Formats: C-alpha cells, structure tokens, sequence
RNA sequence: CAGUACGAAUACGAACCGUGAAAGCGUGGCCUAUCGAUCCUUUAGACUUCGGAGUUUGAAGCUAGAGGUGUCAGAAAAGUUA
RNA sequence: AACAAAGCAUUGCGAUGGUCCUCGCGGAUGCUGACGCAAUGUGAUUUCUGCCCAGUGCUCUGAAUGUCAAAGUGAAGAAAUU
RNA sequence: AGGCGCCGUCAACGAGUCGGGUUGUUUGGGAAUGCAGCCCAAAUCGGGCGGUAGACUCCGUCCAAGGCUAAAUACAGGCGAG
C-alpha cells in the first residue's frame, strides 16, 4: 500500500493552515438597526488597506451611529471607485451609489453587486474576490424572489432580503498578469492556506502517489478517477464530465 | 397496592396515551439539559419505590444522557495491523450495555457518592436517557437506617465500576442460576482459565 | 342499534375479552408484532382488523388505565 | 451422447416386491433449503463477515466428466432405484428415440 | 538430525491423518448426539458373579429353596446401583443354583440359563409403566 | 502394493430374469482393463431417533447411488523488488 | 539530463463548498466566495499540437422494457418454509 | 409481638420488562450459551421454565424485570516468622 498521499495532509495541521492571526480582521457587513434613508449608518472612507487573506483591498470605514447596543465598525469590503472621503450608506433606504449596501429588494434590476448574502443577516457571501460581481437580473417587486447571476453564469434564486453592495469588487484584472518570479509565487503562497511548491504526482516514486513509479514518468492508469473512489485513490480528474479543449460551453444550468 | 401502580402502568406504554405526550414534551427539556442533570424529583416514583427510594437526606436522583449506537474503535485511518478475526470498528458493539455507561458517568461526577440503582427514562433518536439513584454514605441519616446502611461498608465504594449494581449483575449474566449460569457465577474471570 | 349491532359495554367487554384471547394466542406463537399481523391475517379480517390496528397504535389507554385499575382492584379484593 | 430410454424394465432393491418390474429414468438436482446444515455453521460463523470455508465454491474449475446420473422411478409400485458407477459425460435424454436402426432411409 | 523439530518428528500429532498415515482412529463424522443430559446409566451384571457370592453372600436370606439357594435382590448386590437409572441382570456363564433374583431389567437368555428352578422377579420400576399415581410406594435406594 | 486407500479385475452365492433346444452363457464394450475420498447436498428403501403426556411440522441418522477435486492417496488463491 | 519553477489544459466546487484530519465535538475549507479553493496533467520563448470513443476510466439523461437487495405487502400455511 | 390449632381469604410480587425480528460479539452451548445494538412488543390466575416451533389436561418446578447478607477458597506477598 503506501505512505500517505499529500491530499490527506490537508487534514489538519500547522503547515496546511493559513496564517489566520495575520489576516486583518472580520469584514462582516453591519446588520442595520433600522430605517436608513441617509445616516443611521453613515460612513466615511478614511483609508484603504490591503487584505493579505484574499489579495485585494479593504476600505476602512467609520461608522459612528449610537444606541447601546449600537454596533458599528469596521473594514468593509472595497468596491471599485471607493475613495477616502466618500460616503458609504448601509441599509434599506441607502442611496443607490457604488459602495452602498442594501437589500436586493431595494436594488434596481441590472445593477452589478458584490458581497451578496446566501441567507439574510449572514451579511454577504457571493461576489467577494478581486474584480468579480454578481448581476441582479430579476426582482419585479418580487415579494418571493430576487434572481441574481453569479460570475460563473449560474442564476441563483435568493431572498430579496439578502443585502449586497453595489458595484464590482476592487482589484479586478489581478489574474491577467503573470507572476514572473518563482519567488513572487512563494510569498503569495505563504500568506494563504497552501503547501507549495507542488511536486507532480508522476514525478514521485510509487509509495507517494497513484501516479508514481515507472522508469519513464507517466500515469500508469487512466487519470480521470472515481466519485466513489476513497480519499487517497481519488486523484487526477475526479469524475470528469469531459476533457480536452473542445465542444463545451460555460455552465448551463437550469431552474 | 396504591397510587404507584398507575404510573407504573403508564410507563409500559411509552408510545401511548398521556405518557408519549408528556415525556416527548419533557424531551424538549431533556435535549436542552446537560449530561449531568441533578433533579429533586424522580420521574418514576414507582420504580424509584422499587429500586430503593426513600426521601431522606443523602438521597439524590440524577439524569444521565448516553449516546445511541455501539462503540467505534481506535485508530480509524491508521487501522490495524492484524489478521481479520480481530478487525472490527463499529461492527463490534460494547458488551457493557448503555445503562452501565450511565452508571459510570454519574458516579465519576458525584465522586463522594455511590450508585444504588438506576432506571430507564426514555430515548429519542440518538440519546438514551437514564435516571440514577446515588446515595450518600457519609452522612448520619443513611447510617441510622438499616435499609440502606449496607451501602456504607468500605467494600462497597465505587460499586458501579466493579459491576455490583443490578445493571452490573445483569450484564454479567447473573440473572439466572442454574443450568447455563455456569459461566457467569461467581465471575466472568472466575476459574482463571484452568 | 348500529354500532355494532348490538349492545354496548358488554360488547366492549366481548371485544375487550377477544383482544387477550387474540393476544395470549399470539404470545403463545411469539414475537409479538408479526403474529399480531399473522394471527389476525390467517382469519377472516374485519372487526378483528380494526380492533387490532388500534392496539398496535396509541391505543386506548386512559380507558386502559381505568379498566386495569378496576380489575386489579377487584382481584385484590 | 446416450440413447437411454426414459421408460425401462429393472429389478427392485426395496423389500416389498424384491423382484422385477417397469421403471422410469430422470436426471436429478434440488439442493436444500430451510438452513440446518453447513448453511447454519456459515450464518453464525461469519464472525467478521468471513465466508471463509464456505468457499470451496471456486477453484476456477474446469474438468468435465461424469458417471450415469439417474433415478429410475417405478410405474407400478413407488419403490425404485439409483444405479452404480461407469463413465459418461454429459448425458442425453428427452423421451429418447432412438439411434434407430435400420435405414434404407 | 535434530532441533527436535527437524528430526523429531514434526510438532503436534499432525500430517498423520490427512496425507501421511497410520494411527489414532481418524476421519470422524459419524454419529454424534443425545447430549450430556438425557444420558447414562444402566448398571449391568451377569448372573454368574451372584452365583460366586451366594455362599459367601450371607447377608442375603435363603428361603423356600435350600440354604445355598437364595432369594437376593440384585439391586442391593450391585456397586454403583444408586447413581444408575436401573439395574439389569445379564445372562453369561452358568448358574448352578436354585436362586430367586430381583432385578430392574433381566435378559430373556438371562432368565433362561437360571431357569433351574427359579423365581425371576421384576421390581416395580422394571415395567416402568407401573403406577406412580401420585400415591405412595415403591422407591429406589440411595447410598454413597 | 510383497502389508496402504479409491479404482479395477477375476469367481461366487443369494435374489431375479432372458435367450437359448438346453446344457449353458450373461458378474458392461476381442483381449490384454478404460479414473475421484472428505464435509455438504441429492435422492432411494425401510427403519431408528430429537429429554412430563400428547399431537403436527422439520430436524438428527443407518445403508446405497449421483453432484468439485486432471496440484488426479483430494488447499478456497496473482506478481515485482535493481 | 532528476525535482521545482513561471507559462499552457482538463476537472470537481453555489457554501453548513467539494476536499483533508476526526468516533465525535470540531477543525482545516474560510472569518473565504468560481478573477476564488481543491484535484491533476505538461513545463520559458517561437512555430505548433493531426487521426481514433473499439477496450478501459468517467460522466449524462432515463416519469419506459429485460436484470437489480432488504423491509413492509400478497399466496400455501398452526409457524416457519417455498 | 411471636408460635400452635381452627377459620374463610388475599394485596406490598419490580415493563420498553417477558417475548420476536434485523445486525454483531462471545460461548462446549449445538434451531438450543450469554451479552450488545436497531426496530417491535404482553399478561396481571396471570406468568415464567423443563436444551427447535404449534392444541389440551396437566405434570413437575418456580415467581423475573429489586436488595442485602457472616463463614469456607485466593494472595509467583507489601508486613512478621518458620
């Protein structure tokens, strides 16, 4: 049989983890007391600070409104075009301006949003990463459902009460340009949850992977491996729909 | 005899009449309350009155919550190492019963007290519930009662653990006497395998 | 008149008597629960069927608490 | 393969005739079941899911070759006999008929 | 040669029945049955030993027949009769006596060789279809 | 096989038939002889048996034949290591 | 000359993510969100990357037909056993 | 209060228990040891047992799901001695 394949090493352990202490703080969207046509939540962006845990920026927002419990703060997710000294509005009668957060119901159809909730008050799930955005296609006055298209193209049915932020996430185009030092890849790995560099399965000797062994390097068996297959076996193309470059489309996806 | 017969008659019928309603309703409580619950009332006074209940100081009654299922055996995903007559993980089920585990848990937390006996107070779909009588040894009222001072004797400390409970006698096969009973009495380790 | 035809407490009592006579005989062929199906099934199947289905539920039983306590009382005189 | 008549005359083994009478030939299998046998020793002795010595069902097996494979059942008394060893294969039957001689056609 | 497990021979008494050969009684089933319960014992003695110990058996009374020739209940002449279910008289070798033997079973060629004037006597338990009809009477003896 | 099993032969007797004139021949194949234990299962025949009596159901079993073993006097069974 | 590497492809993943550790709690995923995370193939640039879905792998739809377990359910039936 | 005799008579008699199935473990324990786990589930002159299952009178024994309890046994021996 074998010594454990790296995929089990994910598992638990100090080596597989991110530097979670290092991450900058929780960036959850403030669950509104109530009302909010301008300023029972008014923010000023004061600063824009990088998030190591995702590599795109946050905007530092204060947020100052009262009560007790009152709760306010802090570093909310940046959208494109957010600047120091711009106003942020968070809630139901917030102005429809980029950087403001409000429930989907309040948003006009055809407006790009980010930090969209799965479930109301979870504060925001979908459209997060750099330069991505969901697109709110349908509402109507929809008591029942607000239809949003996520960046993959899947059309998601969400409760109209789910809040989102208008605009697309900052940092777009990050993906376009090539890393162009091994060392650039290296530090970028250090920050995230990953064991790098990666040795190819074929490169190893048999004990380390299903791919390993053989004088010349090659996968002894067919690469694409079972949904049924157990952990340790399941490597390569897991249960692949198709392979090789030709004749597909993006995901389509029914409701 | 008395009133104690009716509740005893009810508790047969866990599934039926007032008892499925009232005890399924007390499980809203039982799921909420911990795996130690001390209470000041027996749920069954009948089967308290027939496992040893006198209201008298040093007496406590306590509910214990024990998982349903068997036992699952270390290590999975670094598995034995041995020939397959001895490989077994969920396949084996403990040969202590779920009632005795509850006796152990209870006597561990209430360490200055000794389990007298125990009874059944239901199950839902993952928990099995027991209520257990533990009786102080150390206080005068137990000592100056000749129906319950037999517990006090130093030989009787930690009796649940050494299997001298009623439950501990029953899983040890000591329910019979005669024919059969021949591998249980006086002990499951008894002849030393001579 | 109807139900059953006819009589009432004695008819409850016949049925209440038929039910241990049906039950003791299931118990003398074990289980209970499959024999309670078989002992009923291997027979004509109407009055007994409804009467059996209620005993395999939930059931009677305030009335059961009422009758058993009188029978216990009256076998304790 | 064999012409064997389904209907033959033979001696009885059995003690109610203990003389010669008409007999009917048939190839036989049933198996059992209701479980008291090896089948029980296995049900119990699974014992970590081990079929174990319930397999001598394999080797992958194959050589082919028999003995006559019969029970000849009396049509006039119900007492009737199986026959002793000599070497066949395979075996044909139907109601026979016949390896008929003679042919002009 | 030795390590006493290379010339020895072998270790445990096997290769002996299967494939090498001689010895035990070997290859078994075969009858098996009855259990440890409804089981033995029937005590059995041939009538020639009561004829040894007729003359010296002077705790058994002589009676209608001459002084050598004794009524003797064989149940109270058989050692280990009390833990046995019944005491039976077996018929080997002569009797040259005019005895009266009481038994819980007797052979047919156990009466017949001491036909030589005898009274062969069933005890009540010889039947054993005799009336323990709740009632009272007869019994089996007890001793170490 | 010089004493060791299954097999095989070479004959009988007992029962039971044929053909045949019958004496006889006929205990598988011109002769020189042409295969399988052990659990289990299968059935055959009759009978035996399963723990108060009583009664049905099956079981347990004797004796005999057929179902795998050609590693053929009987394992349930693929390779590499540089 | 081996491994890594940046670069190039397939595939799984809609979140309580799939995946790893764990009986479990929980954790690692991720206090992240498909411009993201895993699982793999190959290995700068430059020009390119043909034909084959028969076998093996894997995946798709199956409201319909031959096979396809258990239970509950029906038949003989005192059961059970078929 | 206790005993004996006579007199009727009877209640401290313990439920997810007895019991059956599904899946296991263990045992000499076999349809028949003991225990675990999932599902189901009685009666209360009624019930339980007698080495597979089902009518009767019974025969024969015994009242679970409760308890305690001296003495006799062990001590590859702390501690004293032969």
């Amino acid at each position: 049989m074998g010594r454990v394949i790296r995929a089990q090493r994910k598992g638990a352990g100090s080596v597989f983890k991110s530097h979670t202490h290092h991450r900058k703080g929780p960036a959850r969207f403030r669950s509104l007391d109530f009302g909010e046509r301008n300023g029972y939540l008014k923010g000023v962006v004061t600063d824009i600070i990088h998030d190591p845990g995702r590599g795109a920026p946050l905007a530092k927002v204060t947020f100052r409104h009262p009560f007790r419990y009152k709760h306010q703060k802090e570093l909310f997710v940046a959208a494109e075009g957010m600047y120091t000294g711009q106003f942020v509005y968070c809630g139901r009668r917030a102005t429809l301006s980029i950087g403001n957060v409000l429930p989907i119901r309040s948003v006009p159809e055809g407006a790009v949003v980010c930090n969209v909730e799965h479930h109301v008050g979870d504060r925001g799930v979908f459209a997060r990463a750099s330069g991505d955005y969901a697109i709110v296609i349908s509402h109507n006055p929809d008591n029942g459902t607000s239809r949003i298209k996520l960046p993959s193209g899947a059309k998601k049915i969400v409760p109209s009460s789910c809040r989102a932020m208008i605009g697309q996430v900052a940092g777009g185009g990050r993906t376009e340009k090539p890393m162009l030092k091994a060392g650039n890849a290296y530090h970028k790995y250090r920050v995230k949850r990953n064991c790098w560099p990666k040795v190819r399965g074929v490169a190893m000797n048999p004990v380390e992977h299903p791919h390993g062994g053989g004088n010349h390097q090659h996968i002894g068996h067919a690469s694409t491996v079972r949904r049924d297959a157990p952990p340790g076996q399941k490597v390569g193309l897991i249960a692949a729909r198709r392979t090789g470059r030709l004749r597909g489309q993006a995901a389509a996806t029914a409701a | 005899m008395g009133a104690y017969k009716y509740v005893s008659e009810l508790w047969r019928r866990k599934q039926s009449d007032v008892m499925r309603f009232v005890q399924r309703v007390r499980c809203w409580e039982y799921r909420q309350q911990p795996a130690i619950v001390r209470l000041t009332r027996p749920t069954r006074p009948d089967k308290a009155r027939r496992l040893g209940y006198k209201a008298k100081q040093g007496y406590v009654v306590y509910r214990v919550r024990v998982r349903r299922g068997g036992r699952k055996r270390p290590v999975p995903k670094g598995i034995v190492y041995g020939k397959p007559k001895h490989q077994g993980i969920t396949q084996l089920k403990f040969q202590r019963n779920k009632r005795s585990v509850a006796e152990e848990r209870a006597g561990r937390k209430l360490g200055g007290l000794r389990v007298l006996n125990s009874y059944w107070v239901n199950e839902d779909s993952t928990y099995k519930y027991f209520e257990i009588i533990l009786v102080d040894v150390a206080h005068s009222a137990i000592r100056n009662d000749p129906r319950i001072n037999w517990l006090c004797k130093p030989v009787h400390k930690h009796r649940e653990l050494r299997g001298l409970t009623s439950a501990g006698k029953k899983y040890r096969g000591l329910r019979g006497k005669g024919h059969t009973h021949h591998k249980a009495r006086p002990s499951r380790r008894a002849t030393w395998k001579r | 008149g109807t139900k059953r035809v006819h009589f009432v407490r004695n008819l409850i009592r016949e049925v209440a008597g038929f039910a241990p006579y049906e039950k003791r005989i299931t118990e003398l062929l074990k289980v209970g629960k499959d024999k309670r199906a078989l002992k009923v099934a291997k027979r004509k199947l109407g009055t007994h069927k409804r009467a059996k289905k209620k005993r395999e539920e939930m059931s009677s039983v305030l009335r059961k608490m009422r009758s058993a306590g009188g029978g216990a009382g009256d076998k304790k005189k | 393969m064999v012409n064997v008549p389904k209907t033959k005359k033979t001696y009885c083994k059995n003690k109610e005739c203990r003389k010669h009478t008409l007999h009917k030939v048939t190839q036989y299998k049933k198996g059992k079941d209701s479980l008291s046998a090896q089948g029980k020793r296995r049900y119990d002795r699974k014992q970590s899911g081990y079929g174990g010595q319930t397999k001598p069902v394999f080797h992958k097996k194959a050589k082919t070759t028999k003995k006559i494979v019969l029970k000849l059942q009396c049509q006039s008394c119900k007492h009737y006999s199986q026959h002793p060893i000599k070497r066949c294969k395979h075996f044909e039957i139907g109601g026979d008929k016949k390896g008929k001689g003679t042919s002009l056609f | 040669m030795t390590t006493r497990f290379k010339k020895n021979r072998k270790k445990r008494g096997h290769v002996s029945a299967g494939h090498g050969r001689i010895g035990k009684h070997r290859k078994h089933p075969g009858g098996r049955g009855n259990a440890g319960g409804m089981h033995h014992h029937r005590i059995l003695f041939d009538k020639y030993h009561p004829g040894y110990f007729g003359k010296v058996g002077m705790r058994y009374f002589h009676r209608l027949s001459n002084r050598f020739h004794c009524p003797a209940v064989n149940v109270e002449r058989l050692w280990s009769m009390v833990p046995a279910e019944a005491g039976a008289g077996a018929g080997k070798a002569p009797v040259i006596d005019v005895t009266q033997f009481g038994y819980t079973k007797v052979l047919g060629k156990g009466m017949l060789p001491p036909e030589r004037p005898i009274v062969v006597k069933a005890k009540l338990i010889s039947k054993v279809a005799e009336k323990k009809i709740k009632a009272a009477g007869g019994a089996v003896l007890l001793t170490a």
